[PDB]
């Protein structure tokens, strides 16, 4: 289906659809493909999952229900349709739906066919209303009666199937083909009309009885047994988890990359505490004032450099052109973008990633050669006045750019030289 | 604003006290510690009248519920002083004394674990029944001589990152002083650093008053306009299980999740015995492929 | 009235057909309905061909509307002479064998529900004139019976089916009827011994 | 504003007089609680070290954050004349007092107090049955004095002119007795240790040379004092004012051994519940308190029924709000007391209704009134219903012609407090008639 | 005569809880939680509505997920009116997905629930998760019917394959397809389709919820994982950062190609790799080393001490409340036995006593 790579990369349309939902997006690709040329299969390559979440969250479809239990009578009568509902009427009725195919694009107009519609006896019967000939309904909807009807036996004769003899019905009474005893009571057997005919009960009965066999065998769609139906769990054992438990063996490594004696210490230990017994005084605790004061000092050195520290505690406000601010933060984006796909390319390892990695790596070097050409515009505009902060913002991805070329240069020289 | 409930944790012991007095000659400098303190315990007390405090020391063997007196008569100090910090002062020197006789009495048994962590974790204890009693403030001091020998800290790492984990979600500081030859003590620094504590370390028993005056004297009534004085700064790494260095990139057990610095011996857990995926590991140990 | 319209944004509505074929592709919709959870409903007759030999269970056995008492059609001479001669035999109380018949009838219709112990269900009885019927009724029925539960109505029904439903949500101890009610190997012997 | 009325004066004190005061390690102990925390802070840390400092270091060291409420502290210091801040070296020359540094030097050293602490005997006895009972039987008189409830144990003929010359309860002497003024009423909302301190504070101001600075060393002391033990009867001023100070019953004294019962302490500071009253849309009380004194208190302002054990009924009548309003006492007093005296429950369900109206609308078109409207409001409309009116007395100009007499003059005048009134477009405002200081003088230009 | 049955209370409380065991519990977790908002939570039933109270308890369950394991992502796609609608991708921010519910807060629930579409998508969702994640689904439910489009048995076999399961905290009652999810997914178990009884159990269930579950043996995915551990910088300058491509003042550096991010514990945008701190991993070693139970000592034998060991309280006297660690054989009060079994993670006792 449509969930491989090769899927994901082939829909366009798709790719199309999410681009046209975004706006930074536009900014993105463009750059990316637009203006530097990259392999937008490479581009869409790290947005395969937000494709795929796309792709899922405009694939799903609802379930069906009693879209015509749902329509309500509501004097007057206004017409407030909803699109929705009304393709659920037409899947729900494929009757419905060809009785507009054939009258609306023909005929008349749709509030008109559904005005028609909601007056129709056909309306009432495929509701739960029964049919009365005092209703005169719409001729021209109540045409497809017998459509329907013939529908409905087509239906029903492909909704008929065998049945399992444990709970066959109809094996049970044909349990005993040559019952002879009395006429069952009126009361419990299907009651008729004056006239010997039906009310319809049972037909409606019937009806509703299709339409939940219809919904669950649209249920049933393309999207021996008896022992086990038969088991009695209530006397079986108890399940218990497989759940493996750990244990912790102890042994870590001291920390890489005199001695004191008990008579030493406890002849200190019994003249500190000849000390403890003899005196205590508060008062001698006061400093010198001058090594107090190197001290003083040193507080105030550690004061000034940790508040020198806290001193540069939406992004920042920056005294940058708007435009200048846009086109460096772009061009920082799309240096960002080159630099993960030729990470990409470089944590790959592989041959064929090869032509791949020196493309990139050309990439890179236009990047840097285009940065450096900035710098040069933000020179001959400011004087340095703060082209010396353009420089700086854009320093540290040209510091981690460059390094990656380093890297492949030195990588180069291990295997090739 | 509202009593900051005062948390002081002394770390007392003669291994470490010992060998700070015999490197240097300031013979009696834990009594300048104490005198000290006491100056800072009479300074909270006095800086607001009901910021309850904690005093707690772990000796060599276990900890001690210094202040106040358990739930189960000389005067050293003067007579002329203020009576809460003369209430509190004689109870803090009787139980000191009584400590230390205790100390001298059972010297002679060695435990080679450190009990700071169960220290700070009884006090956070005891900070949260005081807090659930009756709104209080809530800092913990701990005070400690480094110059002693660092023996091994690994086994004191994980309740230590518990105590940061519980005083993370209680919004308690941890404040390090420490006092010794090495400059460095990581997993304190570290400390300070997640739970907005202020490390320091210093050597001179002397000036610790001016010290501990000036800078341990920030209370969360007014934190957020004190900057903090600590200079360092900790890359919260830890040294590896089987090579003990730090690592800056590496390998963890998908199930021990110890650091590997590398490749274990045997592919196997040396931590929980996990056997690894030999081709998982091939792959990690995969050289680039570089065009000729 | 449009009330079966209602019913249908929560269950399927299946109805006894008089063709016994389309009454077991019903049930078969029915089952694989409460299979897929979905949830349906089944209308049959108290006499209807449902009532006797099918059971329904943890979730086809949860909660029955039973409807009324099933009495028989009451002027049948059939059933008049079958009166006259069965008093007339063991001296039986006509409206008293009537009310048998159709208590039997309702118990037959209300045993398909606890096909285990682990199982659970309500019943109700839609009829004003069954209080005075607990004592006809069979003894373990009754014995759940309670006397609170002899006139109830709509309200404290639901109430106490939903603390029903809650009450059965809930997991069991093993521990609370290991030696009462499921019964080991060594649980049998120690009770035939305590029997000895 | 108890530190600030005590800041106030002692900056009304002039400087040397303040360096006087800032002699004792007592006082200056007692000084340094008054001290906001950064004042605190600063001095702690500058105490021990003999170095001055200038401003540059200490404001490199605040953060800015913060930095009005250090401009607050900084400005008390040198308000003081605590600091003494030069411009030495073109520097600010940060300076704190050297009496009061070292006086407090010495009282955190535990060093030379002098007794300023107190010359003490320390023949200590029990105070719940001798200082406690005594120190409540004397506050009781004194209370229910000031109550008006008749009680035969009068105060002190001091503390009688005291009240008499003051606005505090009113001894009218037309009518011969002690009357609730609104400054009464603010008196009987105080807190306790507010009520202590306005009442030195009057008897401060009153009293003169009896040497000022020997009352404040020793007001000082005294709040510096511990309970329950004998000491020496130090100033013979002193000894006088310290008898006086037991005919209040602040001291338990043996006419040379005293023995300072609680009420030092609350002096020195601060120590479904008690004092938490349920409001009733039916103005029905339901008091989770009872003493004599709180129906005593009740009597002026509320009808009650009876005395039970915590729970103290009634119903507050329009005649208890009449009554309440005729005295003077303002019905913000009355609210004072009100939401000073509210209860879990019924302000739980306030915040509930205020956060339900939160999300609907910020305004809610409702007044603000944080206590349930349904019963406070009722006290709150009868509150506007019952001033309602504005009243101007005396002499008034009328008619001007432009507003360089409004702009110039009249702007001015409200720097200087001399108008009732003020209308620009009526082109007249109103004075007070005795309030002709400086109002008929530049009018004229 | 209250004691007596708060102590067997305490009993049949205490005798789920006798084993404890040390299974391996999954720590990189993969956790969905979605969200059904239809007719049936607009029921104000329980105070205010159900809507209200399942919003206020997810952004208490984002925070403790996040807060007791953040090194997972966390995605919620709700359900309404007939359709699963996805809210919040997988993230290592909280504050994306807090964000994403206050936005639900004000919409108002109505519809229908599909678990059909809602697990099929959650599938797909899951679908690009790596192996030593454990995929897991929380699922809130109100109804007691599902309308779906097709079968949920297929779907239910293709989770079952792809080794991923649920946990059903359902509203009402038990409804049978749930439970037939929860057991065969859950490998048999019924320990996972819960009821509530009313809110404070809903609070228990959703704080259950909370902590890791226990893997199976069979299910043996035992392997290494790359890591890394970064550098945080504090700069003078501003700079831009990679992630959201703005100027920051600070921020950490990458390990290995240097580049710079905003928040951790997040994996590179650059080089691609998680980056954590030791705290991180260490969190959960609760989990990794849990806590026995500590004991009440009878009221009738000799006491070894009669005030509390760690607290330093006075035990109160019919019964002795002297719960004992066996591991140190000491005894604790009931508030320092709660502390240390919840909120701290260590034994004071065990601390000071040497091994
Ligand atoms: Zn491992
Ligand atoms: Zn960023
Ligand atoms: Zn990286
Ligand atoms: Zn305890
Ligand atoms: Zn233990």
């Amino acid at each position: 289906d449509s969930l491989s790579k090769e899927k994901l990369l082939t829909n366009l349309k798709l790719q199309q659809s999410l681009l046209k939902g975004n706006k930074v997006l536009m900014k993105v690709f463009q750059e990316t493909v637009i203006n530097a040329g990259l392999p937008p299969s490479e581009f869409w390559s790290t947005r395969i999952p937000l494709l795929r979440a796309f792709a899922l969250s405009t694939s799903q479809k609802v379930g069906p229900y009693n879209v015509l239990s749902t329509i309500k009578p509501v004097n007057k009568v206004n017409v407030n349709l909803s699109r929705e509902k009304i393709l659920n009427i037409f899947e729900n009725y494929p009757i419905v739906k060809k009785a507009y195919t054939d009258n609306v694009p023909k005929n008349f107009k749709e509030p008109e066919f559904w005005a028609r519609f909601f007056s129709s006896k056909l309306f009432r019967k495929l509701r739960g209303e029964k049919i009365m000939q005092n209703d005169r309904g719409d001729v021209i909807i109540d045409r497809y009666l017998t459509l329907d009807q013939e529908f409905d036996r087509k239906d029903d004769d492909m909704l008929l199937h065998p049945v399992k003899k444990i709970i066959d019905l109809d094996g049970n009474i044909q349990d005993d083909p040559v019952v002879r005893g009395n006429r069952p009571d009126f009361t419990m057997q299907p009651g008729v009309d004056i006239n010997g005919n039906s009310d319809g009960t049972v037909d409606i009965l019937k009806g509703m009885n299709r339409l939940s066999e219809k919904m669950i065998m649209a249920l049933k769609n393309e999207y021996n047994d008896e022992r086990n139906e038969l088991k009695i769990d209530d006397l079986n054992e108890s399940y218990k988890t497989n759940y493996a438990i750990i244990h912790l063996k102890r042994n870590a490594h001291e920390k890489t990359t005199l001695k004191v004696s008990n008579q030493q210490m406890l002849q200190q230990l019994s003249l500190v505490m000849d000390n403890l017994i003899n005196k205590l005084d508060l008062n001698q605790v006061v400093p010198n004032n001058e090594v107090s004061n190197k001290i003083n000092k040193r507080v105030i050195t550690a004061i000034k450099i940790n508040a020198k520290q806290a001193k540069h505690n939406l992004e920042v406000k920056s005294t940058l052109p708007i435009d200048l601010l846009e086109s460096c933060r772009m061009l920082h984006t799309t240096c960002c973008e080159f630099l993960k796909h030729f990470y990409i390319h470089f944590q790959s390892g592989e041959q064929k990633q090869a032509s791949t990695v020196k493309k990139l790596y050309n990439h890179l070097k236009d990047c840097i050669e285009k940065l450096n050409e900035l710098f040069q515009d933000v020179l001959n505009g400011d004087g340095e006045s703060m082209s010396n902060t353009c420089t700086a913002y854009l320093k540290p991805v040209l510091n981690s750019i460059t390094l990656a070329t380093h890297k492949y240069d030195e990588y180069f020289n291990e295997y090739n030289n | 604003e509202s009593p900051s409930l005062l948390t002081v944790i002394i770390e007392i012991a003669p291994k470490l006290w010992t060998t700070f007095d015999e490197e240097g000659n300031e013979k009696g400098s834990i009594i300048k510690v104490l005198e000290a303190l006491i100056v800072f315990l009479n300074a909270h007390l006095a800086f607001n009248s009901a910021n309850k405090v904690a005093v707690i020391a772990a000796y060599s063997q276990g900890i001690k519920y210094l202040y106040p007196e358990s739930t189960s008569d000389l005067k050293i100090i003067n007579s002329d002083m203020y009576r809460r910090f003369r209430n509190v002062d004689e109870t803090l020197v009787e139980e000191i004394y009584k400590l230390f006789e205790l100390e001298k009495k059972q010297i002679e048994q060695n435990s080679q674990r450190s009990t700071l962590a169960g220290a700070m974790s009884a006090g956070l204890t005891y900070v949260n029944r005081i807090s659930k009693e009756s709104s209080l403030k809530s800092r913990l001091l701990v005070l400690t001589c480094g110059s002693g020998s660092s023996k091994d800290e690994i086994f004191q790492y994980i309740p230590i990152m518990n105590c940061i984990f519980s005083a993370t979600k209680m919004k308690c500081p941890i404040d390090v002083v420490k006092i010794g030859g090495s400059k460095e003590s990581t997993f304190l620094q570290q400390t300070t650093d997640a739970t907005n504590g202020v490390y320091l370390h210093v050597e001179s028993t002397e000036g610790l008053i001016q010290y501990l005056a000036t800078a341990m004297f920030i209370d969360p009534s007014l934190r957020p306009i004190i900057v903090k004085p600590n200079h360092g700064s900790v890359d919260f790494r830890t040294s590896c299980y089987l090579t003990g260095r730090v690592v800056a990139v590496g390998f963890i057990c998908s199930v021990c999740l110890c650091v590997l610095s590398i490749i274990p011996p045997g592919n196997k857990c040396p931590a929980c015995d996990s056997q690894f995926d030999e081709h998982v590991i091939a792959k990690l140990k995969r050289k680039p492929v570089v065009p000729r | 009235m449009g009330i079966l319209d209602e019913v249908w944004k929560h269950k399927l509505i299946l109805v006894e057909t008089p063709d016994a074929q389309e009454t077991s592709l019903a049930l078969e919709t029915y089952r694989k309905a409460c299979s897929n959870g979905r949830g349906a409903i089944l209308l049959s007759v108290a006499r209807g061909k449902v009532s006797e030999g099918i059971d329904f269970d943890h979730q086809y056995g949860r909660t029955v509307l039973m409807i009324g008492i099933p009495f028989q059609y009451t002027e049948s001479r059939i059933l008049k002479a079958r009166l006259e001669f069965m008093r007339e035999n063991y001296r039986i109380r006509e409206n008293d064998f009537l009310s048998f018949d159709a208590m039997r009838h309702a118990a037959q219709c209300l045993g398909r529900v606890l096909r285990g112990k682990d199982d659970y269900g309500v019943m109700v009885l839609a009829d004003r004139r069954f209080s005075r019927k607990r004592s006809q009724l069979p003894k373990w029925i009754a014995q759940g019976l309670s006397d609170a539960d002899l006139n109830l109505s709509t309200d404290m029904a639901i109430s106490n089916t939903k603390q029903f439903l809650r009450t059965m949500a809930q997991p069991t101890d093993p521990k609370d009827q290991e030696g009462v009610s499921v019964w080991s190997y060594e649980d049998l012997i120690k009770h035939q011994n305590s029997r000895k | 504003s108890l530190k600030h009325s005590v800041t106030q004066y002692l900056e009304e004190i002039p400087q040397q007089v303040q360096n006087r005061l800032y002699t004792s390690p007592a006082t200056c102990l007692a000084i340094y609680r008054i001290l906001p925390p950064l004042a605190k802070f600063f001095i702690m840390a500058m105490v021990f070290n003999e170095n001055e400092v200038p401003l540059l270091d200490l404001d490199k060291w605040v953060n800015s954050n913060g930095k009005l409420q250090f401009q607050n502290a900084i400005k008390s210091m040198k308000s003081l004349h605590l600091l003494i801040p030069n411009k030495s070296s073109g520097t600010l020359m940060i300076n704190l007092n050297p009496t009061f540094k070292i006086s407090l030097r010495n009282a955190l050293t535990g060093g030379e107090v002098q007794n300023s602490f107190g010359v003490v005997v320390e023949e200590n006895v029990v105070s719940l049955d001798l200082l406690d009972e005594y120190s409540a039987n004397k506050w009781e008189t004194i209370l229910h004095f000031m109550v008006g409830t008749p009680l035969a144990k009068i105060p002190s003929e001091k503390v009688l002119n005291l009240l008499k010359h003051s606005k505090l309860m009113e001894e009218v002497n037309s009518t011969g007795e002690f009357k609730i003024t609104n400054e009464g009423f603010q008196f009987l909302l105080q807190e306790i240790n507010s009520q202590l301190w306005t009442l030195l504070l009057q008897y401060l101001k009153m009293i003169e040379t009896m040497d000022l600075v020997d009352v404040l060393h020793f007001i000082f002391m005294l709040g510096a004092l511990e309970v329950g033990k004998a000491y020496k009867i130090l100033s013979e001023t002193q000894r006088i004012m310290l008898q006086d100070m037991r005919d209040y019953g602040l001291v338990f004294q043996k006419h040379s051994i005293f023995y300072p019962t609680k009420l030092a302490l609350m002096l020195t500071s601060d120590t479904i519940p008690d004092g938490s009253l349920i409001v009733e849309t039916n103005f029905k009380i339901y008091s989770y308190s009872n003493s004599p004194l709180q129906i005593a208190v009740l009597s002026l302002f509320v009808h009650l029924k009876a005395r039970f054990v915590n729970m103290v009924l009634g119903q507050i009548t329009r005649e208890s709000i009449r009554r309440a309003l005729t005295n003077g006492i303002t019905a913000d007093q009355i609210i004072a007391y009100l939401e000073t005296h509210a209860h879990p429950q019924m302000r739980r369900l306030a915040e509930e209704k205020l956060e339900k109206k939160l999300e609907l609308d910020p305004n809610c078109k409702e007044p603000l009134q944080v206590l349930p409207p349904t019963v406070v409001d009722q006290i709150r409309l009868w509150q506007l219903e019952l001033d309602r009116v504005i009243t101007y007395e005396g002499s008034l100009y009328s008619d001007f012609e432009t507003s360089q007499e409004y702009n110039l003059l009249s702007k001015y005048a409200q720097d200087i407090g001399v108008l009732l009134w003020k209308d620009d477009k009526k082109k007249k405002f109103f004075i007070s008639k005795e309030g002709n200081s400086q109002v008929l003088d530049f009018a004229k230009r | 005569a209250s004691l007596v049955a708060s102590i067997v209370e305490a009993r049949k409380k205490r005798t789920a809880k006798k084993n404890i065991t040390p299974y391996q519990r999954g720590i990189i977790r993969s956790l969905i939680l979605t969200l059904d908002c239809s007719e049936a939570m607009l029921e104000k039933d329980l105070r205010p509505n159900r809507h209200a109270m399942i919003i206020q308890y997810a952004i208490d369950f984002v925070h403790e997920f996040f807060d007791q394991n953040p090194i997972s992502q966390m995605g919620i796609i709700i359900m309404r009116n007939g359709l699963a609608q996805l809210v919040s991708q997988v993230s290592g921010n909280p504050q994306d997905h807090i964000d994403a519910l206050k936005s639900i807060r004000k919409q108002e629930p109505k519809g229908n629930p599909s678990l059909q579409n809602a697990l099929e998508m959650a599938r797909g969702l899951l679908l690009p998760v790596p192996a030593h994640c454990t995929r897991e689904v929380l699922i809130v439910f109100g109804s007691l019917s599902t309308t779906d489009p097709g079968d949920i048995h297929q779907t239910i076999d293709s989770l079952v394959s792809e080794k991923i399961r649920v946990k059903v905290l359902g509203l009402s009652a038990q409804v049978a397809i749930c439970k037939e999810l929860c057991k065969a997914t859950n490998y048999g178990d019924e320990s996972f389709y819960k009821i509530l009884l009313d809110e404070t159990h809903l609070k228990e269930l959703f704080n259950e919820a909370v902590t890791p579950l226990p893997v199976n043996k069979i299910n043996k995915g035992f392997t290494l994982v790359k890591m890394g551990f970064p550098t945080r910088i504090f700069e003078d300058t501003p700079t831009f950062c990679s992630c959201h491509s703005k100027l920051v003042y600070g921020g950490y550096f990458c390990p290995n190609c240097h580049s710079k991010v905003c928040s951790l514990p997040t994996v590179c945008p650059c080089c691609d790799l998680m980056l954590i701190l030791s705290t991180h991993l260490a969190r959960s070693y609760h989990h990794l080393m849990p806590l026995k139970t500590f004991a009440e000592v009878p009221t009738t034998e000799k006491f070894r001490s009669e005030d509390c060991f760690s607290c330093q309280s006075r035990f109160p006297i019919l019964t002795s409340s002297r719960y004992r660690c066996e591991d140190c054989k000491q005894e604790f009060c009931v508030d320092c036995d709660v502390f240390i079994h919840e909120i701290l993670h260590n034994c004071p006792g065990c601390e000071s006593k040497p091994v």
